């Protein structure tokens, strides 16, 4: 059994969009967690619905490595029970998660002078996304009854607005870079273990 | 869907736009302000441009939605603020128009130059130098010079310019739905939705004069222990039973009596306490300046600054490596940037400048979490106030023994704070009426009540009912003395100083029986006392979003303002002057 590089998963080149959150699956590999948190360095690390390190040398089913980056005051919005933008029309974990949510901060990287305008978030969603849902539409969002022909125009609004990450900015509008990691489990095959 | 839940789609779009713009336009002016460069003050002009732009375009669409048909008072709130274009109503000539005038009348304040009635080479500018003559000289002849020189040149020039300006100024309101450009600006102070705690705009004038009574037996006071004393250095032109000259009051408009405590120092032989030396003893610097400051409010309840703050405030002058403003400015980029300019100097006075800044600061700290458009002082006097309140707070004697720049055993004489209540009254109790005359002479001008032919004559007429000053020479109608203000060329509204100083003592006296503080309120220190800084709290977070009595009666427990926290915190300085001023006279003949 070959060990699971997270590396290409916490450490990357870049990171994508909340509204484009990128899962990877982790499978026919053995990976740890004690040596995560041994990592440290990590802002927020906290694992819903299972023991803190009783799964450390343990087996589970597919497991998905999603990856977003977001601001600070948003990544309370990353677990079971938000109602936050992020949480209804970017990402959505399920009342009943059983997995983790890493975060750490990113502002030396993702952010530039001049403001690194690159990543976005959904700002307008006509209804709130489902558990794990993913939306990459670029279409106006019809306000209201008067249709909007794709222009910008009175309640008739866009709905992919960009972050503005600068090194001036304060932590509660800084980027920090998010990693969940999603540990479905049950009587299922499995080929992720520790 | 229902109209709010457009306007709420609306809103959450401006803000999240907004905020982001006002961010880009904020740190360009911190480049042009850390940094003065032709470019810099290019690239703020094009990010102050595209801020000008979104606010028009925006508040355009924002009418298109219906107040009336909005029912949550927040949301009301912020979409009335972002419905008020003004210029735009106008015909964009008559928007060129006034904005050339009023470019016309502060170029002429700026450019503004008085030479001397005999030496051709004297020629001075208003600030450089008019200003420390009229505000440190002691000749009738000269300040009599300087001061006819500014109402002269730069008001009679003033005088037409103004006269257009009060039409195309009135027509905008009008065509702002308010009756004159005064209800405009008293509107500011407009609150509703609520039970009582609405605020109308003419209750404004009602508060102000029912408050100025309660505060005219002391400005009579002060006013003789001045007019006798001025008298012992003037004595060829003071009545003992009239007016004072204008030109004897210590400015150019003689808006702060500040300078003339030379000449009305009570003892005079007693010193002032004056930490300066003391800093400069202990090696003291900017940081550690504003690193006690931090440590106060920590005290008091509240966070500590960012991190951010100390990384990318500009806190001491930038050595010569750059041209700077030194004006004290706090600063709310939004994003979290919070920052503060100040060149600041080892010298009691900047402690406590650098007290009043970070309050600001803190303020702007608490109410982050508010939309963008709620995110602002409850009215336009609130955020000064609490600055003040601070530096108040810092000044006591005790506060200065605990950081430890004033000896442990140090005790105050009845003649030392004597001196203190009088520097302050002079500053404060002094200006109230002046502001309170201005700004109600403005508020008739623009209702129409004074017509032009007796414009300047009721000015120095309501000066001596009120103020109680003199003009030295009589001005006709071709002066335009009231102009001669930064304030007034310059459009600014003016009674916020009143309200400013009405409030500061209110919350203060709230603060202080809060900390169970015992004796007089000028002996008050809110340190330590979590409970002063929980009160505080409570309202500063409200911002502007519930009505600005709510955040009043939150930290004092009125509705409305009152004047006797002042009266209060002046009272032993109020006695005293009344026993000095027994074998004297108290008032003034309007007439002369
Ligand atoms: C609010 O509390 C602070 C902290 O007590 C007051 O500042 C002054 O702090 C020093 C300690 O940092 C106090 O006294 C010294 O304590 C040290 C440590 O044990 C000791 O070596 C010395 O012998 C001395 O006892 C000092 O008394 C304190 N000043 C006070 C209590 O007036 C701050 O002054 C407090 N706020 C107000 C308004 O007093
Ligand atoms: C103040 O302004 C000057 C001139 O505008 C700035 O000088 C910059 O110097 C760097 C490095 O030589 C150039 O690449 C830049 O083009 C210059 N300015 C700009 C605006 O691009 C200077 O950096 C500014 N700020 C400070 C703190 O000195
Ligand atoms: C790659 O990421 C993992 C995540 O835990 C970390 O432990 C490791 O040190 C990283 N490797 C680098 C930064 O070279
Ligand atoms: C800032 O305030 C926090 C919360 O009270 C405190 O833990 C911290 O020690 C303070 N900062 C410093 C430098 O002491």
């Amino acid at each position: 059994t070959n060990l699971c590089p997270f590396g290409e998963v916490f450490n990357a080149t870049r990171f994508a969009s909340v509204y484009a959150w990128n899962r990877k699956r982790i499978s026919n590999c053995v990976a740890d967690y004690s040596v995560l948190y041994n990592s440290a360095s990590f802002s927020t690390f906290k694992c819903y619905g299972v023991s803190p390190t009783k799964l450390n040398d343990l087996c589970f089913t597919n497991v998905y490595a999603d990856s977003f980056v977001i601001r600070g005051d948003e990544v309370r919005q990353i677990a079971p029970g938000q109602t936050g933008k992020i949480a209804d029309y970017n990402y959505k974990l399920p009342d009943d998660f059983t997995g983790c949510v890493i975060a750490w901060n990113s502002n030396n990287l993702d952010s530039k002078v001049g403001g690194n305008y690159n990543y976005l978030y959904r700002l307008f969603r006509k209804s709130n996304l489902k558990p794990f849902e993913r939306d990459i539409s670029t279409e106006i969002y019809q306000a209201g009854s008067t249709p909007c022909n794709g222009v910008e125009g009175f309640n008739c609004y866009f709905p992919l607005q960009s972050y503005g990450f600068q090194p001036t900015n304060g932590v509660g509008y800084q980027p920090y870079r998010v990693v969940v990691l999603s540990f479905e489990l049950l009587h299922a095959p499995a080929t992720v273990c520790g | 869907p229902s109209t709010e839940d457009l306007v709420n789609t609306f809103l959450e779009k401006f803000n999240y736009e907004a905020e982001e713009l006002s961010y880009q336009s904020s740190l360009a002016s911190w480049d042009y302000n850390t940094n003065i460069s032709d470019e810099n003050v290019q690239k703020m002009n094009n990010a102050g441009a595209k801020w000008s732009a979104f606010y028009e375009e925006q508040s355009k669409l924002a009418k298109t939605y219906p107040l009336e048909e909005i029912q949550d008072s927040t949301v009301k709130r912020q979409l009335r603020a972002l419905q008020h274009s003004g210029s735009s109503v106008l015909s964009a000539d008559k928007n060129q128009r006034l904005n050339t005038i009023l470019n016309s009348m502060s170029t002429i304040y700026s450019t503004g130059k008085a030479c001397n009635p005999s030496n051709p080479q004297e020629c001075l500018l208003l600030e450089p130098g008019l200003d420390d003559i009229m505000e440190n000289s002691k000749d009738y002849n000269e300040r009599l010079w300087a001061w006819e020189g500014w109402r002269s040149e730069v008001g009679k020039q003033l005088r037409p310019l103004y006269e257009e300006y009060v039409a195309l100024k009135n027509e905008m309101a009008r065509a702002n739905n308010y009756e004159d450009y005064g209800d405009y600006w008293r509107g500011d102070y407009e609150e509703e939705w609520e039970n009582g705690y609405n605020y109308s705009r003419n209750q404004l004038i009602d508060d102000v004069e029912h408050t100025f009574t309660q505060i005219m037996p002391l400005y009579q006071h002060l006013h003789a222990y001045v007019r006798t004393k001025l008298m012992d250095t003037y004595p060829s032109y003071i009545s003992p039973t009239g007016c004072l000259p204008a030109h004897l009051l210590g400015d150019m408009w003689g808006r702060f009596w500040t300078n003339l405590y030379p000449l009305t120092v009570p003892f005079g032989q007693k010193p002032n306490i004056d930490v300066t030396n003391a800093m400069v003893n202990q090696s003291w610097d900017a940081r550690r300046i504003f690193k006690e400051a931090e440590k106060f409010f920590v005290s008091v309840g509240l966070p500590n600054m960012t991190q951010g703050f100390w990384e990318n405030s500009m806190l001491t002058e930038p050595s010569d490596s750059r041209k700077v403003v030194c004006h004290p400015t706090a600063w709310d980029l939004g994003k979290g940037d919070f920052r503060i300019k100040m060149c600041t100097k080892v010298t009691m006075d900047d402690f406590l400048t650098a007290h009043h800044e970070m309050g600001h600061i803190q303020y702007d700290m608490a109410y982050a979490a508010q939309p963008f458009l709620l995110r602002n002082g409850a009215n336009e006097g609130f955020h000064e106030a609490v600055g003040e309140i601070m530096s108040l707070s810092a000044a006591t004697p005790n506060h200065l023994k605990n950081i430890g720049l004033l000896p442990p055993s140090f005790f105050e004489d009845s003649e030392t704070e004597i001196n203190f209540l009088l520097k302050q009254a002079l500053t404060i109790v002094g200006t109230l009426p002046f502001t309170y005359m201005l700004e109600k002479w403005r508020w008739m001008v623009f209702k129409g009540e004074i017509p032009k032919d007796q414009w300047m004559k009721t000015w120095w007429e309501m000066k001596r009912n009120i103020v109680g000053v003199v003009e030295p020479v009589p001005h006709d109608e071709t002066y335009c003395d009231p102009a001669s203000l930064f304030h007034v060329a310059n459009d600014y509204s003016f009674i916020r100083y009143y309200t400013r100083t009405i409030y500061q003592f209110q919350f203060q006296e709230a603060l202080c029986q809060i900390a169970k503080h015992e004796g007089p309120l000028h002996k008050c220190d809110i340190s330590n006392s979590s409970e002063a800084g929980q009160k505080l709290l409570e309202m500063l977070k409200l911002g502007k979003s519930k009505p600005w009595t709510y955040a009043l009666e939150i930290v004092v427990g009125a509705k409305n303002m009152d004047v006797r926290p002042l009266l209060n915190y002046f009272e032993p300085l109020f006695t005293w002057l009344k026993e000095q001023n027994r074998n004297s006279f108290v008032g003034w003949n309007t007439d002369w």
